[PDB]
RNA sequence: UGGCUUGUGGCAGUCAAGCGUUCAUAGCGACAUUGCUUUUUGAUUCUUCGAUGUCGGCUCUUCCUAUCAUACCGAAGCAGAAUUCGGUAAGCGUUGGAUUGUUCACCCACUAAUAGGGAACGUGAGCUGGGUUUAGACCGUCGUGAGACAGGUUAGUUUUACCCUACUGAUGAAUGUUACCGCAAUAGUAAUUGAACUUAGUACGAGAGGAACAGUUCAUUCGGAUAAUUGGUUUUUGCGGCUGUCUGAUCAGGCAUUGCCGCGAAGCUACAUCCGCUGGAUUAUGGCUGAACGCCUCUAAGUCAGAAUCCAUGCUAGAACGCGG
RNA sequence: GCGGGAGUAACUAUGACUCUCUUAAGGUAGCCAAAUGCCUCGUCAUCUAAUUAGUGACGCGCAUGAAUGGAUUAACGAGAUUCCCACUGUCCCUAUCUACUAUCUAGCGAAACCACAGCCAAGGGAACGGGCUUGGCAGAAUCAGCGGGGAAAGAAGACCCU
RNA sequence: CAGCAGGUCUCCAAGGUGAACAGCCUCUAGUUGAUAGAAUAAUGUGAUAAGGGAAGUCGGCAAAAUAGAUCCGUAACUUCG
RNA sequence: UGAAUAGGGUGAAGCCAGAGGAAACUCUGGUGGAGGCUCGUAGCGGUUUGACGUGCAAAUCGAUCGUCGAAUUUGGGUAUAG
């Protein structure tokens, strides 16, 4: 009953497939306990990179604030919009609320989608676009839920606006996103005044925090053993066993558990990555990209051209060092840190220096 | 291989010999260094 | 040490090498690097403005045999620095050396790095031509 | 083969006289034994002929610590530091080549450095078939001989689609219904080290030497993220050269010899890019008030400081965990 | 078919030569640690990051020797080792693209082939139990996958004795 | 035995390209079999590429260097073929 | 006893000529004949590697490898039976 070294990661079990389009996370980024208000994620659409020349974060550099060359994706976040504020309380059963605080107001891609209007799957019943439900008399006594000693976390039911980054359908995207804020009251008072309609960017992400990069990756195929996991080949690489493996149980016993180097899915989950640090935030226009050579390849910033796939940027971006998963067209729900490593740099801009701009190709 | 413009942090340089300092610029330009293709035929390298 | 660089594989055990010096061998060796730590099959990569272990292979009796390690100069591999500029070489090429780090020969003929003379001010004492 | 004992024996407690400068135990230990134990090395036909297929290694599927290294502590016949020895404690790290079939045997270059034991040593319907049960032929050694040998040599079969289960992915249905997502009663997880800037030329010393402790950065290596300044591929769509023949001929166009062969960018990716440690519970040990016991001292009343691991933070999830409006 | 025991040269060290026993009577030219050597990491030089091969000898011959023959000695090979030059997807190091199928569908239509049954940890035991004792665990409609057990596809075992 | 990827004597000899009867490619001249469409995983079946240059595996097995015509220049020793 | 090897490279022996040599050696060209000379197809042999083994032949198929005027290959007729 041996054991050869841990080749892949084990605890991605099942490996099951992201099946709606943008992430969940179960255990939201908790508060900011300074920040009076804030939302918890927020909303991203996956695009394209460009190399920021800047100089260092890290000011005892041996090569201390030289040039840098570093990665970035510069996601488009238009704000979300909100149907209703809903009033998560205490019950002595657990967690149930009371009423929500609907908004007057939707937006125009709130035709298509609610509904489940798809083909071997349940509806909803006729609950459908909104007609003109309870936020005058529910506005109030969400002062009255915190006053119960029963009540907890108070989050908000949204939607996208999509047409505004180049995707052109009009059948929104869905979530319910979390309000932070300093208290259970804070994050009630002043979410009265967010679901008006649209809430802000600039709450949840202030410049020069981290971010965390959960979005849904990519399925790359049925992946078998060697890319799955991390097995070799056998270099004779003949007969039968190529691009196999050896041990999956053992004689003794001959139950084994869920360790074993066998074939599936691989990615595709609403797999989390970790505390990529948030570089800028520039609304409308500022960074370009396109240079003429061969670096990586397909995802170009405004160049003489466009963007391969998505097209071209005329919006408001949040620049995350780093990266965030998917690929070109994926919408993405970009999470906050709960644990910030790094001390703040905030305050004043992070350096541009220069970036090139041409064709991409020849 | 082209006669096109260096940035001030990109561009890659060999040094092949006794520090002969070539470079690539385009895309289609550094390909031109397999090939051999001369700047004779070729007008706006 | 940092490199401060990329330090890329592909230089294994083996190595066909030039004598980078003017002591004057032919092929070197390069036998165990300095920290190891690799796997069966997995060949034991070397780098540039290192300390690496070596003897010599074929040569001439002068130059060849009994150990005294090395320190590689160039390889023709493209590596990023951090200030966004590429530099691949020519001809691999070690300097036989010392076991902390200085020539053996009486300066280094050919290129040498920037940050391979960063790392050693031994080295970078006799250097060759500094691209 | 499995069982049994521990024969043959390994390890420790240890009788402790000796001998090491004085000196039973810094160390070395005559003479050996008792308990444990199953390793050197085998006693036994108990249990087995309608199969009981071998060795070293590749690859991938566990658990323990008879402990090499990382956290925490104490002592010397130890000057700091080199040197020498012992306790708490299993989460993680544990090299590259040459002699030799080969771990054994035996040597070298480094490196922070290169552990112990079991598990059908994962282990031939994944894998090599060198090591490993027959059949050309020869020598040594023995017998009247055909031929033999507790001695060596030369060639000489790895077939095929997993019934049931382990088991890794993907769908379909159960207290009105239900697109859409948060609790954390619970399940799965991640992990390491060195150098350099620099501390400091300070402690302490005959002389070589050069400790406590900070702030700062980065390089080997792993996984997840990875598509821009890198490196390459791109039969899709464009560009260079040679031979024969047909379309009436010339010519203009085609089939055909791998993408004929010679050279880029869609589409993907690395030889590559980005990122990563909260509160709670306690042990060796040291004390604190004060006993058992006129003095005394950490425990019986009384009361505190305190370790990687423990344990939770950080991420996934049939109320028994996808909460529930 | 082709010998033993005993004694013996300056000096460490050796036996030319001599005596004695035994038998039918005791070997030349030339070569050696073998397809044959118990003893032996023998003993020495050179090579090698270590190198016993390459190549240089040593003498310490368990047990070399002339016709089913020693020995001179050129040409020829899907036959046997090493050093040396250029070099190599075998590997480092894996990625990408392509042909064909798997997925999925129609038709007609195989194959040897018939145990009640199908969890694990500890315990007893026809002696290594999903199956028996206790305890923990275990629902069904369905499809794609993969080589660990039960031990498949099969022949009355290959060892082993009558 | 077979409506089976088979055994099976043996006849004739055009053009231009390359010795011939290799290859190349058209004639006289003949023909794609007793099931089919669409996508085109894992896995078994084809090629390309940075850097290294033998370092890997029982195993240079596999894979690489090179190639014609014509001229120059070239090694021990013989059973003297 | 009957049938079959296209194409392509060399050439002793025999014999003559020309320069040269006391004479012989040497030395320059033509004429010419014997090949396990020799080379590539027919005829004809089997070294490596992958896929098959409930499948096409009761040892099969793909890629890969050898010989050929000599101890040459092959058909037919006819004879020899434990």
């Amino acid at each position: 009953k041996y054991e050869a070294p841990r080749h892949g990661h084990l605890g991605f079990l099942p490996r099951k497939r992201a099946a709606s389009i943008r992430a969940r996370v179960k255990a939201f980024p908790k508060d900011d306990r300074s920040k009076p208000v804030a939302l918890t994620s927020f909303l991203g659409y996956k695009a394209g990179m460009t190399t920021i020349v800047r100089d260092l974060d890290r000011p005892g550099s041996k090569f201390h604030k030289r040039e840098v060359v570093e990665a970035v994706t510069v996601v488009d976040t238009p704000p979300v919009v909100v149907v209703g504020v809903v009033g998560y309380v205490e019950t002595p059963r657990g967690l149930r609320s009371l009423t929500t605080v609907w908004a007057e107001h939707l937006s125009d891609e709130v035709k298509r989608r609610f509904y489940k209007n798809w083909y071997k799957s349940k509806k909803k019943a006729f609950t459908k676009y909104s007609a003109k439900y309870a936020q005058d008399g529910a506005g109030i006594e969400r002062e009255l839920a915190r006053i119960k000693k029963y009540a907890s976390v108070v989050r908000v039911l949204v939607h996208t606006q999509i047409r505004k980054t180049p995707l052109a359908q009009k059948k929104a995207h869905l979530a319910e996103i979390q309000l932070n804020g300093g208290s259970i009251s804070e994050k009630v008072d002043w979410a009265r005044e967010h679901f008006e309609k649209t809430v802000a960017v600039d709450s949840v992400f202030e410049q020069n925090e981290m971010i965390d990069a959960i979005a849904v990756t990519k399925g790359h195929g049925f992946e078998g053993v060697t890319h799955r996991w991390g097995t070799k080949k056998l270099p004779r690489k003949t007969h039968r066993g190529l691009r196999k493996v050896a041990c999956i149980g053992a004689w003794h016993p001959a139950h084994v558990m869920w360790s074993v180097a066998r074939a599936g899915q691989r990615g595709y989950h609403s797999r989390t990555s970790i505390n990529h640090k948030i570089y800028r935030v520039g609304k409308g226009d500022d960074e370009a990209n396109g240079a003429t050579s061969f670096d990586r390849t397909k995802k170009t910033i405004t160049p003489m051209g466009g963007f391969v796939h998505y097209g071209e940027i005329k919006n408001d971006f949040i620049m995350v060092k780093g990266c965030i998963p998917g690929n070109r067209k994926r919408i993405v729900t970009l999470r906050k840190s709960l644990y910030t490593n790094t001390s703040r740099k905030a305050l004043e801009e992070v350096s541009l220096k220069w970036i090139d701009t041409a064709s991409k190709f020849g | 291989f082209s006669g096109a413009k260096i940035y001030p942090g990109r561009g890659t340089l060999f040094v092949r010999g006794d520090s002969k300092i070539f470079r690539f610029q385009n895309s289609k330009s550094a390909s031109l260094f397999k090939q051999r293709k001369n700047p004779r035929r070729i007008a706006w390298t | 040490q940092g490199t401060k660089f990329r330090i890329s594989l592909g230089l294994p055990v083996g190595a066909i090498m030039n004598c980078a010096d003017n002591s004057g061998a032919r092929n070197l060796y390069i036998i165990a690097v300095k920290g190891s730590g690799s796997r069966l099959n997995r060949l034991p990569a070397a780098s540039l403005g290192d300390m690496v272990m070596a003897t010599v292979k074929k040569g001439k009796p002068e130059l060849r045999k009994k150990v005294m390690p090395a320190i590689v100069v160039r390889q023709a591999k493209s590596w990023r620095r951090r200030d966004g500029v590429f530099l691949y070489f020519e001809d691999n090429a070690g300097v036989i050396a010392n076991p902390k780090g200085e020539m053996k020969g009486s300066a280094i003929t050919g290129p040498v790095g920037k940050e391979c003379a960063d790392l050693w001010p031994r080295v970078a004492s006799n250097s060759g031509v500094v691209v």
